[PDB]
RNA sequence: CCUUCGAUAGCUCAGUUGGUAGAGCGGAGGACUGUAGAUCCUUAGGUCGCUGGUUCGAAUCCGGCUCGAAGGACCA
C-alpha cells in the first residue's frame, strides 16, 4: 500500500478547488503548484540562484536527453541530476522520447521498450520499464516517472497503446525496489473517448500506486472537452493521492483547472502581467519609463522600466531574456500563491470573478469554456 | 592606473542587475560605449534626469567612451568632424553637434572628445592632422561652456601626430595647453616594438595631473607594456572576445583554452583547479562542457561571469602592485 | 595646392566584379504550456554621405566637391 503524502485542509465550498501540502525528503510543495520545465527555464538563460529567489520549490526534467548524453554510466557515477543543475529543491523526471510527432519521428517500440535514434550510432541508449526505473534510481529524484505510450491519435493504435502503457507499469512496479524513498507517478490514457478512458481510471484505481496524472490532451483538443475529461478524471479519482497535469500554465486554464480539483501544473521575449500576457517586443509604449508590473515583486518590474528593457531587449540578448523569463516566473508563483490564498480563506467563488475582471473586466468577454465550466462547478459570474 | 567596467548597454553583456551586482570587485565607475548610445539619446532627449537612473546604477561614475574595445580601429575611419563610432549608434554623420546633443541626452560624467590621426594603426600630414585636432579640442571647449547643466562634465584630450614622433610630441605639447581632464592615445589598438616606442614618447611629455587612455589594447602582455610606458586607464574587451567563441581564459597573474574537446568530460573540477575565484565555487568544468555540446546560453552566463571576474582581479592586483 | 585610400539596416562588414541588398551583431509580430533531434516561425528597420554623368538597369562604372584617412605642408 502506497503511502498518501496529500494532506487537505481547505476546500472551496461552491466547488471543486482544494489546497494542500506534499511532503518530499528534500522538500514540501503547496498544491496547487506550478513546476516550470527546467531545461527551457536554464536555457533561456535564468541561473539556479535567481531561479530559486523567486520561491519556486519544484523543478521538472527529461531523462531521456540526459541518457543522451554524457550517457547513463557517467551520470549514474557522479550521482548527476542532483548536483549537476545544482537544484536544491524537488524536481520531477519526465521520460521523454513521445512527443507529439509519436511514431512519424520515433522508432516503432519493440518488445522490451522504446528505441531512439541519434545523430551517432553510438550514443543511442535502451529505454526499458527496468532501465527507466535504474536510470531514475541513479538520477535520485522524489518523483519518478514511469515508462509510458504518451501520444497526441486516434483509433484502436490509443487501445494497444493503453494495453502496452499497463504493462509497463506493471513491469516497473515489479522493478522498482525503493517505494519508500521514490514515487511513482500513473498515467492515464485513452485518445478522444471517455469509455476506455473509464476502464483506465479503473485499472489504475485497482492498483495502488502514490500518484495519478492525466495526458494526451493538450494539442489535440478544445478547451472545453479538456476540463469536461479533467472534471470527470478527478472526480473519479480519491483525495488522498496527488492529481498531475499536462499542458498547462496559462493563467485561465490554471484557475480553472484549480477549479476542477487539479493539485500540479507542468526563447523568450514576452511578458506577464495582469492584465494579461503581453510580448516586450512591442513598440507601441517603448518609450514609457513606467515598470510593466507596479505591484510585481520581481527585480525587473521594482528596478528596471520598459523603455530600458526595450532598448535592452537585443541589444544584450542574454540579460534581456533572463529577465523576461524570471519575471515570467515570478507572475506565474505569484498568480499560484494568490489562487491559493484565495482557496484557504474562502473567496474563490467571488474572487475568481475579480480574476476575470482583472483581464476581461466583464462576464461579456470571458471565454465560453471558462464560463460553462464555472456554471457546471458551481459558481455563476 | 585604473581599469574601466566593459558596459554593454548599461550592464556587463550576458549579465542582468542581478548577476552583475553578484560580481565582486566592481569598480565605481562605468564605460558606456557612445557607440552604443544612439537610440538611448533619442530616449534620453527627454528622460530628463540622466542615464544612471535610466539604467537603474545612478550611484556610479559613467565614462563616455568613442570606440567599442572589441572593434577599435580600423586602418582608418576617424576624422575630426565625426568618429565612425564601431558600435550600435553614432555613424551617420556624428558631427560636433550631434556630439554635443548626445552627451546632453546621456549627461556623461566624463565624455570623451572626437579622435583623430589613424597613421599609428610623415611630417605635411602629422601637422595637418595636430593643427586639426587642436582646433577640434578648442571647439568642443568653447561649445561646453555654452550650457550650465553641460557645465558639469570633463573634456578628454586626444594626442595624435602622424608618423614622425617629433609631430607626436609637437601635438602633446599643444594639446596639453588646453585645461583637459584626460588624454588619449589613439592608433595604437592591440602592438608592436615601434608603436611601444612611440607611445613612450609620447607620454614622456604629457602632465601628470590628468589621466591617459588608450583604445584596443587588453592582452595581458599590451597592458603590462603600456603600464610600463604610463598609460593609467585600459579597457577590458578581450573577456568578450574570449567567451563569445567559447573559450576560457587560463593566464595566472597570481592564453585561452577551447572546452568543445571530449577531454573534458571526465574531470570533476571545475575550470580553475582548487582557487577562490567564481569558477571554483558555482559549477565544475563538466557542467560548462555539457552545457557547450548542447548549447546552452547558462554556460555562456557563467563563463562570462568567471572571464569578468578573472579579468577584474588581474586588474586589481596589478593596480595593487603598482600602488604598494 | 598636391598624391594614395576611405563613407552601406541601430552598426562592424560581405556585395564594390552593374541586377534595387544580405550575415554577425541591433530590432520588429507571435509562440514559452513534460527543449537537443540547434534560441523557433513571421518580419519591421537601408533616399548605400552629397552632387553629376554613363546604362534597359548603378551601393558597384566614371570625375570632383562637403566630411575625409593616408603622402609632399596652400605656409615651414
Ligand atoms: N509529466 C508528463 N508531462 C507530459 C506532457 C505531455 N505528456 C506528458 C506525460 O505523459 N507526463
Amino acid at each position: 500500500s502506497a503511502p498518501r503524502i496529500m494532506r487537505l485542509v481547505a476546500e472551496c465550498s461552491r466547488s471543486g478547488a482544494r489546497a494542500g501540502e506534499l511532503r518530499l525528503p528534500h522538500g514540501t510543495v503547496a498544491t496547487p503548484v506550478f513546476m516550470p520545465v527546467g531545461t527551457q527555464a536554464t536555457m533561456k538563460g535564468i541561473t539556479t540562484e535567481q531561479l530559486d529567489s523567486l520561491g519556486c520549490r519544484i523543478c521538472l526534467g527529461n531523462t531521456y536527453h540526459l541518457g543522451l548524453r554524457p550517457g547513463p554510466e557517467l551520470i549514474r557515477k557522479a550521482q548527476g541530476l542532483h548536483g549537476f543543475m545544482n537544484w536544491p529543491h524537488n524536481l520531477l523526471t519526465d521520460s521523454g522520447g513521445f512527443q507529439m510527432v509519436s511514431l512519424f519521428s520515433l522508432s516503432e517500440v519493440t518488445e522490451e521498450g522504446v528505441h531512439f535514434r541519434s545523430p551517432y550510432d553510438g550514443e543511442e541508449t535502451l529505454l526499458s520499464p527496468e532501465r527507466s526505473v535504474e536510470i531514475q534510481n541513479a538520477l535520485g529524484s522524489d518523483i519518478i516517472m514511469q515508462l509510458d505510450h504518451v501520444v497526441s491519435v486516434t483509433g484502436p493504435l490509443v487501445e494497444e497503446a493503453m494495453h502496452r502503457s499497463v504493462r509497463w507499469l506493471d513491469r516497473c512496479i515489479a522493478a522498482h525496489k525503493h517505494p519508500d524513498k521514490q514515487n511513482l507517478f500513473a498515467i492515464i490514457q485513452g485518445g478522444l473517448n471517455a469509455d476506455l478512458r473509464t476502464t483506465c481510471l479503473k485499472e489504475m484505481t485497482k492498483r495502488d500506486v502514490p500518484g495519478f496524472a492525466i495526458g494526451g490532451l493538450s494539442g489535440g483538443e478544445s478547451k472545453a472537452q479538456f476540463w469536461k475529461m479533467v472534471a470527470l478524471s478527478t472526480s473519479m479519482l480519491p483525495k488522498d493521492k496527488p492529481r498531475y497535469l499536462m499542458g498547462v500554465g496559462y493563467a485561465t486554464d490554471l484557475v480553472v483547472c484549480v477549479a476542477l480539483g487539479c493539485d500540479m501544473f507542468d526563447r523568450f521575449g514576452s511578458a506577464l502581467v495582469p492584465t494579461g500576457n503581453l510580448q516586450l517586443k512591442k513598440k507601441q509604449y517603448a518609450k514609457d519609463f513606467s515598470p510593466i508590473n507596479p505591484e510585481c515583486p520581481c527585480p525587473t518590474c521594482q528596478t528596471h522600466s520598459r523603455a530600458f528593457l526595450h532598448a535592452l531587449l537585443h541589444s544584450d540578448n542574454t540579460t534581456a531574456l533572463h529577465h523576461l523569463t524570471v519575471h515570467n516566473i515570478a507572475y506565474q508563483l505569484q498568480l499560484l500563491s494568490a489562487v491559493r490564498s484565495s482557496i484557504l480563506e474562502q473567496r474563490f467563488p467571488d474572487f475568481v470573478r475579480n480574476f476575470m475582471r482583472t483581464m476581461y473586466g466583464d462576464h461579456s468577454l470571458c471565454p465560453a469554456w471558462a464560463v460553462e465550466a464555472l456554471a457546471s462547478v458551481g459558481i455563476m459570474l | 592606473p585604473g581599469c574601466l567596467l566593459y558596459t554593454r548597454t548599461g550592464s556587463a553583456p550576458h549579465l542582468t542587475h542581478q548577476t552583475l551586482r553578484n560580481i565582486h570587485g566592481v569598480p565605481g565607475i562605468a564605460q558606456l560605449t557612445l557607440s552604443s548610445l544612439a537610440e538611448h539619446h533619442e530616449v534620453l532627449a527627454e528622460y530628463k534626469k540622466g542615464v544612471g537612473s535610466f539604467i537603474g546604477m545612478p550611484e556610479s561614475l559613467f565614462y563616455c567612451s568613442l570606440h567599442d574595445p572589441v572593434t577599435p580601429g580600423p586602418a582608418g575611419y576617424v576624422t575630426s568632424k565625426s568618429v565612425s563610432v564601431w558600435g550600435f549608434g553614432g555613424r551617420v554623420e556624428m558631427t560636433v553637434s550631434k556630439f554635443m546633443a548626445i552627451q546632453e541626452a546621456l549627461q556623461p560624467d566624463w565624455f570623451q572628445c572626437l579622435s583623430d590621426g589613424e597613421a599609428s594603426c610623415s611630417i605635411k600630414r602629422a601637422r595637418k592632422s595636430v593643427d586639426r585636432s587642436l582646433l577640434f579640442l578648442d571647439s568642443c571647449l568653447r561649445l561646453q561652456e555654452e550650457s550650465e547643466v553641460l557645465q558639469k562634465s570633463v573634456i578628454i584630450g586626444v594626442i595624435e601626430g602622424g608618423d614622425v614622433m617629433e609631430e607626436r610630441l609637437r601635438s602633446a605639447r599643444e594639446t596639453a595647453k588646453r585645461p583637459v581632464g584626460g588624454f588619449l592615445l589613439d592608433g595604437f589598438q592591440g602592438v608592436t616594438e615601434t608603436r611601444l616606442h612611440l607611445l613612450s614618447s609620447v607620454t614622456a611629455e604629457l602632465p601628470e595631473d590628468k589621466p591617459r587612455l588608450i583604445c584596443g589594447v587588453s592582452r595581458p602582455d599590451e597592458v603590462l607594456e603600456c603600464i610600463e610606458r604610463g598609460v593609467d586607464l585600459f579597457e577590458s574587451f578581450f573577456p568578450y572576445q574570449v567567451t563569445e567563441r567559447g573559450c576560457a581564459l587560463t593566464f595566472t597573474f597570481d592564453f585561452e583554452i577551447n572546452l568543445k574537446e571530449k577531454k573534458y568530460q571526465e574531470d570533476f573540477d571545475p575550470l580553475v583547479r582548487g582557487c577562490s575565484c567564481y569558477c571554483c565555487k558555482n559549477h565544475t568544468r563538466a557542467y560548462i562542457h555539457h552545457l557547450l555540446m548542447t548549447n546552452e546560453l547558462l554556460a555562456g552566463v557563467l563563463l562570462m561571469m568567471h572571464n569578468f571576474e578573472h579579468y577584474f582581479g588581474f586588474f586589481c592586483s596589478i593596480r595593487e602592485a603598482l600602488k604598494n
